[PDB]
């Protein structure tokens, strides 16, 4: 039955790989970002990066990768997505236009597979001769690049060591070699094979195995004059060619894990490294040369030339520049200098990118009194952690205030001007017995600030080991002032005590407006918290008081406001407290009917369950007996990341497989049985990861509203970066754009041809449903942007329904009025 | 005394709440007021009155009365709604019946959230299966409709099999007339997608093999809609029925009507040899076309994977819990 | 566990229906037509002796627990049937059973369903599968009648004749109590001792242990002559006051 609506606000943001190469033209240096669905096409120049195109794919980008075949004037470009649709694409310019050929296509799944723990890995040989992919445990797929694969059909060689690490391609190799760090359990080792294309299978392959550190993570395949690869860890690189064999373990990279590497010196001599903590390295192989005119490496060093945002991929252009990819943080173009500044750093940064990093929480708040709302997330994680103001004025203005520690909650308090904060950051035993923080950040650089005392958990008969060098969280309540975002307080949480949930709101009859977090104690021995407080802070005077503190049996994930008492989730549990006069919290009843009882929401007296693997539940509030009832359940099983309420009736869920879903109750009531069955009736292929929904709008609505066919307004923030709006429409609404959707597909050409209804059907290892209750309104206001000729060819035959004539045809300016209405919701 | 059942009250019980939508009624997880005890009721509703007292539950209660097995869950007791005062016409109240409640159910498990099953979990989880299977086999009963969804988990690593609503007792000696359509589709054996209507115990072997090969991918062997279509998939994978490995298949009423598409080899060790040897075997030989050349429970217990396995220790699956709360 | 459905003689005297006036030979007489009808409406609908005999078993126990005069037999015969067949898997619908009672009662007898035929058995099937325990799986003599009888190997017709001779002798102790009173297996040996001591036959000779002159201990053990003596007895009572005799 229910008919919804979801567009983007903002495009994904997060950078999830980047290459160079030579794709416009044989003669431009490119640079090709890929942020999730989306390609970005740009030309490297001498101060900076010249977009050039933009596309939108019909899928997650996981592989992407740049190969000049024999016969190409210029690099052709690899794109897989994460839903196995493979496709080669070639960039075609006439003047003013440019256009992206689908050279070849097709989907490479297996009936049979079990997906690998290192995901999605895809390889070309340098001789372009084969495209390697690593997509299920114990198989190697293998599509030949003969002229005539236009279809990209593939075979799989069976592969013996099940858990790979990692794969490439080995350069200067008489035949294709790959070589893979792979486990087993006597530890990790590097094996190489070599990948036949007439026999179909693997021969045994140039150099001999060796066992490898056991964090081995990267592999890199060193160009000639070197050839062989060398082997990223933890604690050490390794340089590995036939019998020659190099270590180098320098203590500078224990302390950060190396995530990513990209070659510099097209000649293998220099390569750059990053760690998790932001610090970018050189890594230099030393030659020397041999009487017989051979080059060997003698030496491998490690120089650290500075500290750049946490980097998903690392891209070196040309000169100093170096474009550096953040996932985490704002990506970033900086300047490599010979000589370094005086403060002993070669990293200058140039350009700073947006990225709206992780949204871990949002709330939509008027700061100005305008009518407009501003959108305020909980974005980046760690030293990218920061906070971001939203407001549309056409494009979006976007003020930044950073953190360096990572943003867990946020809720705005209207009575104190200013917010609160729920905030980690990372500490490291030291000598001292205590921690030592590896930077200053928000809850250490508070105007006041103080640490609870509390002695609920004082009583620990068994304690808890600590070694030198461990990380561990401090979390955190951060004040923050809603004009100047100073941070006025800082409250620091128990040892272990991890702070999961905030609201703010007044209980009872006490006229006190209140800061509430609910917590949990984590032990690294326990699986599931079994200890948690849930406390009470009032903001007064520049100064944070602990109110009351209540002791609970597990992890209070969530917490709500609800008709003046209080609505928590402890583990399992579900359980509403009243605020007694004496202010303490009293429990008034419960529900123990799920699993772990992750996200909550309310509407009058009934309440919305997301459960961690039991898909949502609608429990109520009976105030005449004074406890909860059940409502109904979705027997259906999914793995929930947020929930909202959409009205009355309607429920709107996330799920970890990226996808989006619409209960309903029955509303067919004869029997019980109907009454407590919600009825998945809509099912969507969002493509991101939600972590929160919240009601609200970015639009000036106050009187500027007019009218919109679409009613409700739902933002939600993802990992990506991503923003997306969800409305509800009515039956006829829903039939109009669905029909054109269907219209719009047959008649707008995808990159890597891929189905726009393959792309939005719902989507897990074990299901795939057609999309059903959305539209795609990303496709509908792509109508605006298609050639006049093409707008026609939709309309033809087009009826309108249910309205002032019950059938109306429809002309090309007619639908053109619609969308742009549709577009002014965003 | 224990054994007079029918006259307890659900009174005795504290409900917690509704587990799922049964054949014959809702099913509750609820607490014993008196012990703590956590049960789970099925409830029978004989308000229809359409055939009364459902046979589905019938049998339920007839055969989980004499069969007693780690491995199958077990019913403690039959309890009644309130009944009506000196009244035995006016009485619509419902029967409950009480079992055990178990942590999670497989389908659970697996469609939400990422279990890690090594080796080791399913050997030890294939051993009980199998095992309470050959203890039902052995008393000449056919469960009939074995899914993911009827193995049910606790946390303690222990397997029990649960929803016996379509199980009847097969008498070798004498062949009887059966119901054909039986398991679920996806995991139906080819023989009832034929229609022989006159099955073997091989048919739960079959559908616990698909559950084999299912923990290895942690996807469903045969995902089909509509019965031709899934002989259309086990035949990509198991080689086209053909007298050359089932010589009665064409004594099957279906056997000419429903032809694949080709006359597939099988390719069934191709396609799995990402799996254990000793478990590919395993599923080699429960997904024999010819139920008569499939293997018996008894066997599987007497194989490489699962001879040795020691059920003491119990290896429980891997549960994320709160690590994967916040990714 | 599992309830106990065994009385001893001794105790028919205080069944319900005793206890509320009607007498030994009335109770006896109302049982063996409840029986009977049970047996022969079944029979018409085709149904396994199996089947038939689950009835009867559910009908013998319920009037432990109520009296005759309270719950007439005729309906309660027709309800147990109805349960009986669901049990065994050879099920009829409740509409059916009831034409056939009529065909076979006359218009007194069939004055105990009613108004409603059907409604009067469907609602009392509540108060029978509370009565009987919910024990629904029974065994009967007739499957312990031929497990021992594959055992025993000589004169392949003198062997069917002692078959024949006991089953027709199972079928006539459904109409008494002692369904009631011994286990099924003690009823086949029973029977079988019964058959041979009116065919002049030895068993002992056709066992594994021909010298055994007990033969039956190899079976059943624990039965003392006596009690297999008792149920003989009780057997051919049956036949000597009717006009009917042994079938021989
Ligand atoms: C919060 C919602 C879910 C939480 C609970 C997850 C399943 C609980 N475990 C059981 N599941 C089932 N299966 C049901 C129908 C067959 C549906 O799963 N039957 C059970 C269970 N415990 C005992 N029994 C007896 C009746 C056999």
């Amino acid at each position: 039955m229910s008919y919804n609506y979801v567009v983007t606000a903002q495009k994904p943001t997060a950078v999830n790989g980047c290459v160079t190469g030579h794709f416009t033209s044989a003669e431009d240096l490119n640079l090709l970002i890929a942020k999730n669905t989306r390609l970005e096409i740009y030309v490297v120049t001498a101060e900076g990066l010249r977009p050039v195109k933009e596309v939108g794919m019909y899928g997650k980008i996981a592989v992407m990768e740049l190969f000049r075949p024999k016969g190409e004037s210029k690099d052709l470009l690899f794109i897989l997505t994460a839903k196995y649709n493979a496709c080669i694409l070639e960039y075609k310019q006439s003047g003013e236009s440019i256009d992206i050929i689908t050279r070849a296509h097709g989907n490479v799944q297996d009936r049979i597979g079990r997906p690998s723990e290192t995901g999605i890995i895809g390889i070309i040989d340098p001789e372009c001769r084969m495209i390697g992919l690593r997509l299920y445990d114990g198989l190697f797929k293998v599509i030949p690049l003969d002229r005539d694969n236009k279809e990209l059909k593939a075979f799989n060689i069976r592969l013996e060591e099940l858990h790979v690490i990692d794969v490439k391609f080995l350069y200067g190799c008489q035949a294709p070699t790959i070589c893979f760090v792979y486990q087993d359990p006597q530890g990790r080792h590097v094996k190489t094979y070599e990948v036949s294309l007439r026999e179909k299978e693997f021969n045994k392959g140039p150099w001999k195995q060796e066992n490898v550190e056991a964090e081995a993570s990267m592999v890199i395949a060193v160009p000639e004059p070197f050839g062989g690869a060398i082997i990223i860890g933890q604690e050490s690189i390794t340089y590995h060619n036939g019998d020659k064999y190099l270590a180098i373990a320098p203590p500078i990279i224990k302390q950060s894990t190396i995530v990513c590497h990209n070659r510099v010196d097209p000649n293998g001599s220099r390569y750059l490294l990053g760690d998790m903590e932001g610090r970018l390295f050189m890594l230099l192989l030393e030659k020397e040369e041999q009487m017989d005119g051979t080059v060997t490496l003698k030496d491998l060093r490690v120089e650290l030339l500075g500290e750049t945002s946490i980097a998903e991929c690392l891209t070196y252009l040309d000169n100093g520049v170096v474009f550096v990819g953040s996932r985490l943080g704002d990506s970033q173009l900086v300047k490599l200098n010979v000589d370094s500044n005086e403060q002993g750093s070669y990293v200058v940064a140039m350009e700073t990118f947006t990225n709206l990093g992780p949204i871990v929480d949002m709330c939509v708040v008027d700061l100005e009194r305008q009518g407009q709302g501003q959108l305020v997330t909980c974005s980046g994680a760690f030293k990218e952690g920061s906070l971001r103001i939203i407001r549309n004025g056409q494009k979006l203005h976007i003020r930044t205030v950073p953190l360096y520690e990572s943003p867990r909650k946020i809720c705005y308090q209207e009575v104190s001007q200013c917010f609160g904060v729920l905030s980690s950051r990372i500490e490291v035993q030291d000598t001292s017995g205590g921690t030592t923080a590896l930077r200053p950040s928000a809850s250490t650089q508070a105007l006041s600030s103080s640490v609870s005392s509390s002695k609920l958990f004082s009583s620990s008969t068994a304690p808890h080991e600590t070694s030198f060098g461990e990380e561990v969280e401090v979390h955190n309540l951060l004040i923050i002032d809603q004009h100047t975002f100073e941070v006025l307080h800082a409250h620091q949480f128990l040892q272990n005590e991890y702070a999961l949930s905030l609201v703010s709101c007044k209980l009872g009859k006490d006229p006190n407006t209140y800061f509430i977090v609910g917590t949990a104690m984590v032990y690294p021995e326990e699986a599931e918290p079994k200890q948690g407080r849930i406390v009470v802070f009032q903001y007064s005077d520049g100064k944070l008081q602990t109110v009351a503190e209540k002791e609970v049996k597990g992890a209070v994930y969530s917490m709500v406001e609800f008709n003046g008492k209080l609505l928590a989730s402890i583990n399992s549990t579900v359980r509403l407290y009243e605020w007694t006069t004496e202010k303490e919290l009293r429990t008034e009843c419960n529900h123990y009917n799920n699993i772990m009882a992750l996200y909550l929401k309310t509407k009058g007296d009934f309440i919305l369950v997301g459960d961690l693997m039991r898909s949502v539940l609608l429990l109520a509030y009976k105030p005449m007996e004074g406890n909860f009832e059940e409502i109904a359940r979705d027997f259906n099983p999914n793995w929930m990341s947020a929930v909202e309420i959409l009205d009355d009736d309607n429920f709107l869920g996330a799920e970890n497989a990226f996808n989006l879903f619409v209960c309903q109750k029955d509303s067919a009531a004869t029997t019980d049985e109907e009454r407590q069955h919600l009825q998945e009736v809509g099912l969507f292929h969002l493509g991101e990861f939600v972590n929160v929904f919240c009601h609200g709008s970015l639009v000036m609505q106050n009187l500027g509203e007019t009218s919109t066919p679409t009613q409700g307004s739902v933002l939600f923030g993802t990992v990506n970066g991503m923003i997306g709006l969800v409305t509800s429409l009515s039956e006829s609404w829903y039939n109009l754009l669905l029909d054109m959707q269907n219209r719009l597909n047959k008649v707008i050409k995808s990159v890597g041809k891929i189905e726009h209804s393959f792309w939005r059907s719902f989507h897990t290892e074990r299901k795939t449903e057609p999309a059903t209750g959305f539209i795609d309104g990303d496709l509908i206001e792509s109508f605006l942007d298609i050639s006049r000729p093409k707008m026609q060819e939709v309309v033809a035959n087009l009826q309108y329904d249910d309205g002032s004539g019950m059938k109306r045809e429809a002309t090309a300016d007619d639908l053109i009025k619609v969308v742009e209405e549709l577009t002014r919701i965003h | 005394t224990e054994s007079d059942w029918g006259k307890r009250c659900v009174d005795k019980f504290d409900i917690i709440g509704i587990i799922g939508e049964g054949t014959y009624g809702q099913v509750y997880k609820a607490k014993d007021k008196d012990t703590g005890e956590l049960v789970a009721l099925k409830k029978v509703r004989l308000d229809n009155e359409k055939e009364g007292f459902p046979i589905t539950a019938i049998r339920e209660i007839k055969i989980l009365r004499q069969l007693i097995h780690r491995s199958v869950v077990n019913m403690k007791e039959i309890v009644t709604d309130k009944q009506d005062a000196l009244d035995f016409k006016k009485d619509k109240g419902a029967f409950y019946l009480v079992f055990e409640y178990m942590d999670h159910d497989l389908m659970g498990l697996l469609e939400s959230g990422l279990v890690h099953f090594s080796e080791d979990h399913i050997k030890s989880f294939m051993k009980q299966l199998m095992e309470g299977l050959e203890y039902c086999h052995k008393k000449n009963f056919l469960h009939r409709d074995i899914k993911c969804s009827n193995i049910l988990l606790n946390n303690s690593g222990q397997i029990k099999l649960a929803d016996f609503g379509l199980a009847r007792l097969y008498n070798s000696e004498e062949s009887r007339p059966y119901t054909n359509k039986v398991i679920t589709l996806w995991y139906r054996p080819p023989e009832l997608l034929l229609g022989e209507e006159r099955y073997t115990p091989a048919i739960d072997v079959w559908s616990c093999g698909c559950i084999l090969g299912e923990l290895f991918t942690k996807k469903p062997i045969f995902q089909a809609n509509l019965e031709l279509a899934q002989l259309e998939l086990i035949s990509r994978l198991c080689g086209s029925p053909c007298p050359a490995v089932w010589p009665d298949v064409i004594r099957l009423p279906y056997f000419n009507t429903m032809k694949p598409k080709k006359q597939y080899r099988r390719r069934l060790r191709e396609e799995f040899s990402f799996i254990p040897s000793a478990a590919l075997d395993l599923l080699d030989h429960m997904l024999t076309l010819d139920p008569s050349k499939r293997c018996t429970a008894e066997q599987t217990l007497q194989s490489d994977f699962l001879k040795d396995v020691e059920l003491s220790k119990m290896a429980p699956p891997d549960l994320p819990h709160w690590q994967d709360c916040h990714e | 566990t599992k309830p106990c459905w065994y009385w001893d003689k001794k105790d028919l005297a205080h069944t319900p229906s005793q206890l509320e006036g009607l007498d030994p030979a009335t109770e006896a007489r109302y049982r063996r037509e409840g029986a009977r009808f049970i047996f022969d409406v079944g029979t018409r609908l085709g149904l396994h002796y199996d089947t038939l005999a689950t009835g009867i078993i559910y009908f013998h126990r319920f009037y432990m627990f109520h009296s005759f005069k309270q719950f007439p037999r005729y309906v309660t015969g027709a309800c147990c049937l109805f349960l009986a067949g669901k049990v065994e898997e050879t099920p009829k619908k409740c509409k059916d059973i009831i034409k056939t009672a009529r065909s076979l009662l006359n218009d007194v007898q069939f004055g105990q369903f009613g108004d409603d035929p059907k409604e009067e058995v469907m609602v009392l099937e509540r108060i029978l599968l509370q009565t009987i325990k919910f024990d629904l799986q029974v065994e009967h003599p007739y499957q312990f009648l031929l497990k021992y009888a594959k055992q025993l190997k000589g004169d392949k017709n003198k062997i069917q004749k002692l078959v024949q001779m006991a089953w027709t002798f199972v079928n006539d102790s459904l109409c008494t109590t002692l369904s009631l009173q011994w286990e099924p297996e003690i009823i086949a040996v029973a029977v079988m001792y019964l058959a041979g001591r009116l065919c002049k036959f030895e068993i002992q000779e056709w066992t594994s242990k021909p010298m055994y002159r007990r033969w039956w201990e190899q079976f059943v053990q624990d039965v003392p002559v006596d009690v297999l003596e008792d149920i003989c007895h009780q057997i051919l009572d049956l036949y000597s006051q009717g006009k009917q005799q042994m079938p021989h």
